[PDB]
RNA sequence: GCGAUGAUCACCCGGGUGGGUACAAAUGGCAGUCUGACAAGU
RNA sequence: GAGUCCCAUAACCUUUGUACCCCAGAGUGAGAAA
């Protein structure tokens, strides 16, 4: 990614457990699928 | 797909008074007027409400022809909450029980029947939802129970007759509303097994004109059923 | 040249006078046809004149029949004559074509109008209904056009409350909650008396029987030879019971309850005792109602079983619809029916089958069937 | 809600397998002058052109164009008022025939279109399974259909 | 209800990313939004249904994502995937 | 229930003074639906059970 | 009136007992009471047949609920007896059924016996 | 002296394991019983 | 200071006892006996 140096970064204007783990896995586990799959 | 473990979760359709399940699999679904109990052997939902345990009936398409339009997407259904509906050709509690759903208690469904022996079952039925009139009567003559019938907003016609038009008319005429609604089923072997389906279909919009009635719609309702429609029509009498 | 309208209410019969005539060449009209639905308009073409209730629901059914097969009553009669001048002929509008031939026959001297002028009038009267009615009393349309469907339509296919079979699917759901609450009552019995006197509990475990003695026996202490012939009057004695009640009461281990508790020990006793006792009337009504409904059904496997099929399906109607097969796994959860055994199984199932289309569709079903259809079964077992 | 028309079932992809002897042919105003103009009078020169029997159709507006042309048009009027002809009613406001015929082909894949119009003609060769009849030259002439 | 259980929660996000679940099974576009009123129910089946579509009482669970948890070829389809998708990434 | 004792048939609700169980305006309630009640008639075999 | 009803007149009896004939060689007859049921159950029955001389009727009095709910065709022949060698088969036939099939050799026929039979009903 | 009004068709060594349905009991499990000096008035 | 308002008056799981079931299940559909 970026890196930005930091001379500009100085100048910017403003505007710019247990069962639950393996339940909370595969939530984030089918999301993905369906990112790629689409 | 729908074994007693899944669980579904319900939201409303576009049609005031249908809904549908989701899941693995989407169902189209109505509530039950008479919570506990199934009409023609259908699937139930049961959810807990604040609890009470309110219930929902699954409407199948491929036998409900009005629920296979739903699922051809109708853009507009006259049978919808607070509303009179007349039912013809109603066989039994199949899909009556279901448009008993839509309405609610507000509204009533009169429900013409000919035959004796699906009769008796509808009459059955008939109790069990306070709503349901039923008229175990030829629709041929309107004029037998002109007597029993109201009033009525919106006409489903599902008789699979040669004559239907004129039966559909001379119930549009005496009990229809200016304005109200006509919703038909068509099969083309039964009036003409002549000729295409294409062009019955154009013949039945074409009887249904004559008689002051707008046609709005036609549905063919593959791939449930091979030559059918539902034309959705409304009636001018001015 | 309408001056008079014949309108029908489920309520009974009202007719109206015509004060003006619509334009009958422009009848199609798009402002007409407005002034139908429009009810100040309407009111000036037409005015209530007369209303004869029905007397009550058994005329509205039976001028029902006469209004549909196109026949005249004697209430449409006696109306009538009141209403239209003898009079060059008067003109009456009625919506039934085949009605006009009763009325004139009736009556010479009025001549019947149905054309479409007529049904315009008509239909005005049924969308509007009681608010034309000025405020008359004809309750309300809407239940007794109900009220009459049920008394119509349901006349013409001959039922019966004989064919009624839901008298035997409450009655078994009643059944079995009677069988659960006097079993769970008459445990508690146990309980509350368990601690006066329990080996009382031990001594008598038919439950129904407990309960009797502990109305008797309230108190342990009270030990009589009189009291030992009384208790061992009931039931009896070759159990033994009644001896070692009256050792067992004089030197015992239960805990005196005071007067209060005791009083709910036999007040509720009573109360289960009522029960079973509702049960046994409730149990031998289910028999004879089968008979009745289902005589070749109840005959074949018998009433308490056959009720509990009909239940399964749903109604009498639902078991005859379905296959055999079906049937069979019917009451394949409760073994009602029940290698050489499943054959058994299966034949009575087929045979249980036909039985309720027998039961089903007959209006008066008998027991002839029911009985030889049992008897092939009989030599079906003995070859097996 | 938004609505995509469904493709009739009548269509194998282009090809309108409901067509079929008897035919349903709608008749346009300009086709009845440029019979009458080459003389190809209306139910054989189809007979003809088709070999197989159809059922012309006049609705309440070609019905009502006739009848604007005026009194040089007479002979178009009676020929258009044959019984053999039925009549299509109508019910849309506008007296505007080519929207009309046009859109009943929308609805129902079971017509044929008769014009000379080159305004109709090209409406009914996008939309598929409609075939299109027209006068030319000697006879009657059927693009759109493959069996003939 | 506000503040609504995580279980509900889940489940609906099951219901939107319902395409990935099975590999032979696809569905038509749909933009799927929380809807504003909705409920949560269970199927109950027929007595005559109990051989044809009755799962047992041990595999029901309250919640839909539990009932995909027992399923083993759901596990094994997807512990695969996502090996593969993290070598690429 | 208690109106089931005291009235066994719907005929019977038209005369029989429900005063002691309901209050005026709803014991007339009940009479009006009588006469134009929905259910069936039903047999003294039955209606012993019921009572 | 009559619970057999309609019963098919001499005539067309004799089509309806030619078309069980052919079905039964080309298989697309099923044949006794609770066939019939499962043909209609699933729905794949374009119409059924049924004896008037059952003995007792009652005993398939069944099928016409089931049909007329669905809209399939029923007629009756007046024997049971002549039901049998029509469907090619040593016993008696009480009820029988004709399934749907757009790719059976006999379609033609059926169609014009199906054809009849509403005009019966 | 037949039949469509229906013929035909889980493990181990008679026993033990394994599984399904319905009811009843558990003071068996989830499962762990909130905070603690200020508040109100002229 | 602080959720009665998602039955701790309860749901589910485990253990135990009682009574049935291990034939297919929208079960199949012409053989069986000699």
């Amino acid at each position: 990614g970026l890196k930005v140096p930091k001379a500009v970064q100085k100048e910017l204007p403003f505007k710019s457990g247990g069962d639950e783990k393996k339940a909370r896995s595969f939530i984030q586990k089918v999301l993905t699928i369906s990112k790629a799959k689409d | 797909g729908a074994r007693g473990g899944a669980k579904v979760v319900i939201e409303p359709h576009r049609h005031a008074g249908v809904y549908i399940a989701r899941g693995k699999e989407d169902l189209l679904v109505t509530k039950n007027m008479a919570p506990g109990e199934s009409v023609y052997g259908e699937k139930r939902i049961s959810v807990e409400e604040p609890p009470t345990k309110v219930e929902y009936r699954v409407w199948n398409p491929f036998r409900s022809k009005l629920a296979a339009g739903i699922m051809g997407g109708l853009d507009e259904l006259f049978i919808a909450p607070g509303k009179k509906v007349l039912y013809l050709g109603a066989a039994s509690g199949t899909s009556v029980s279901h448009v008993s759903d839509v309405v609610g208690p507000e509204g009533v469904v009169y429900a013409v029947e000919f035959s004796h022996r699906p009769g008796r079952e509808l009459i059955s039925m008939a109790k069990k939802r306070p709503n349901i009139i039923p008229i175990i009567e030829d629709a041929r003559h309107p004029q037998k129970y002109r007597m029993l019938i109201g009033m009525v907003d919106c006409v489903f016609a599902d008789v699979a007759q040669p004559d239907q038009a004129r039966i559909i008319a001379l119930n549009s005429h005496m009990f229809l509303k200016d304005q109200g609604g006509v919703v038909i089923s068509i099969k083309a072997n039964c009036i003409d097994s002549t000729v295409d389906a294409e062009t019955v279909f154009a013949r039945e919009v074409q009887k249904l004109r004559e008689e002051r009635i707008k046609p709005l719609e036609q549905l063919t309702l593959e791939p449930y059923e091979r030559d059918h429609c539902i034309v959705v029509g409304r009636y001018m009498r001015s | 040249p309408i001056e008079y309208l014949l309108f029908e209410e489920p309520t009974g019969y009202a007719v109206f006078k015509v004060k003006l005539q619509q334009d009958d060449i422009g009848s199609r009209l798009k402002e007409v046809q407005e002034q139908i639905n429009d009810f100040g308009a309407f009111t000036k073409l037409i005015e209530l004149v007369s209303f004869a209730p029905f007397k009550g629901a058994a005329e509205a059914l039976e001028n029902a029949n006469d209004i549909s097969e196109g026949l005249v009553s004697e209430s449409l009669k006696a109306i009538l004559d009141l209403n239209l001048p003898k009079a060059k002929n008067i003109t009456l509008a009625i919506s039934d074509k085949n009605l006009g031939p009763s009325i004139k026959e009736e009556f010479p001297y009025v001549d019947c109008i149905s054309n479409e002028l007529a049904q315009d009038l008509i239909r005005g009267v049924r969308l509007h209904g009681e608010k034309l009615f000025k405020g008359l009393q004809s309750g309300d349309l809407e239940r007794a056009q109900l009220g009459l469907g049920h008394a119509y339509s349901r006349a013409k296919v001959k039922f019966s409350v004989q064919k009624n079979d839901n008298h035997i699917i409450q009655a078994i759901a009643l059944l079995d909650q009677l069988d659960k609450d006097i079993n769970t009552f008459a445990m508690r019995v146990k309980e509350w008396y368990g601690w006066h006197f329990p080996e009382l509990a031990k001594l008598v475990p038919d439950n129904y029987t407990f309960a009797k003695l502990v109305l008797f026996i309230k108190d342990k202490a009270s030990l009589n030879d009189d009291s030992l012939h009384d208790l061992a009057a009931l039931l009896n004695e070759d159990s033994g019971i009644a001896q070692r009640v009256i050792d067992n009461a004089r030197i015992s281990m239960g805990q005196d309850i005071s007067e209060t508790d005791m009083e709910n020990v036999c007040v509720f006793a009573q109360r289960v005792a009522s029960l079973a006792d509702y049960r046994r009337q409730l149990y031998d009504y289910l028999c004879e109602k089968m008979h009745t409904v289902a005589p070749n059904l109840s005959e074949l496997i018998g009433e308490v079983i056959g009720a509990r099929l009909i239940s399964h399906a749903g109604s009498l109607t639902n078991l005859s619809k379905q296959a055999a097969s079906t049937v069979q796994i019917l009451g394949a959860e409760k073994a009602l029916f029940r290698k050489n055994k499943g054959r058994i199984s299966r034949y009575l199932a087929n045979k249980c089958s036909m039985a309720s289309r027998i039961d089903n569709y007959s209006e008066e079903p008998s027991n002839v069937f029911g009985s030889v259809l049992k008897k092939q079964v009989e030599q079906r077992l003995e070859f097996y | 809600t938004r609505n995509i028309p469904q493709v009739s079932s009548a269509l194998f992809f282009q090809y309108n397998q409901a067509i079929k002897p008897p035919y349903q042919v709608l008749i346009d105003t300009n086709f009845i002058n440029f019979s009458i103009q080459k003389k190809v009078d209306i139910v054989r020169g189809m007979m003809d052109c088709l070999l197989a029997k159809c059922n012309p159709l006049i609705t309440d507006c070609v019905m009502a164009e006739l009848e604007k042309l005026g009194p040089k048009y007479r002979i178009a009027l009676k020929l258009a008022r044959d019984p053999r002809i039925k009549r299509l009613s109508c019910s849309h406001k506008g007296t505007y025939a080519d929207d009309c015929l046009v859109h009943r082909v929308l609805q129902h894949k079971c017509y044929i279109v008769a014009t000379n119009d080159a305004g109709l003609k090209q409406r009914i060769r996008k939309i598929p399974g409609i075939p299109l009849m027209s006068v030319g030259g000697h006879a009657y002439v059927i693009e759109k259909l493959p069996d003939v | 209800d506000d503040n609504m259980r995580r279980e509900v929660q889940r489940d609906l996000l099951l219901i939107k990313h319902r395409a990935a679940l099975d590999p032979k099974r696809h569905y038509k576009k749909q933009r799927w939004e929380v809807p504003e009123r909705f409920a949560i129910g269970t199927i109950i089946e027929d007595k005559s249904e109990f051989y044809s579509s009755r799962m047992n009482r041990k595999e029901r669970k309250s919640t839909i994502l539990e009932t995909l948890m027992g399923d083993e070829a759901s596990n094994k389809y997807f512990k695969r995937k996502y090996n593969e998708i993290q070598e690429k990434s | 229930a208690r109106i089931i004792l005291t009235m066994g048939i719907r005929s019977k609700a038209s005369e029989t003074d429900l005063s002691e169980i309901l209050p005026e305006e709803i014991e007339e309630r009940v009479k009006t639906a009588a006469e134009v009640s929905m259910g069936t008639e039903i047999t003294q075999t039955d209606l012993d059970n019921i009572n | 009136n009559p619970k057999a009803f309609p019963l098919a007149d001499a005539a067309l009896t004799q089509q309806i007992l030619d078309v069980v004939q052919q079905a039964a060689n080309l298989r697309q007859l099923k044949k006794g009471a609770n066939e019939a049921t499962k043909t209609l159950n699933r729905g794949i029955s374009e119409f059924i047949i049924m004896a008037a001389d059952c003995e007792p009727i009652e005993i398939l009095l069944h099928l016409p609920l089931l049909c007329e709910d669905k809209n399939v065709p029923y007629v009756f022949v007046p024997s049971r007896v002549a039901l049998g060698r029509a469907c090619g088969v040593s016993r008696p036939v009480i009820a029988a059924s004709i399934t749907t099939n757009d790719a059976s050799a006999i379609k033609t026929q059926i169609y014009a016996v199906k054809d009849k039979i509403e005009t019966l009903l």
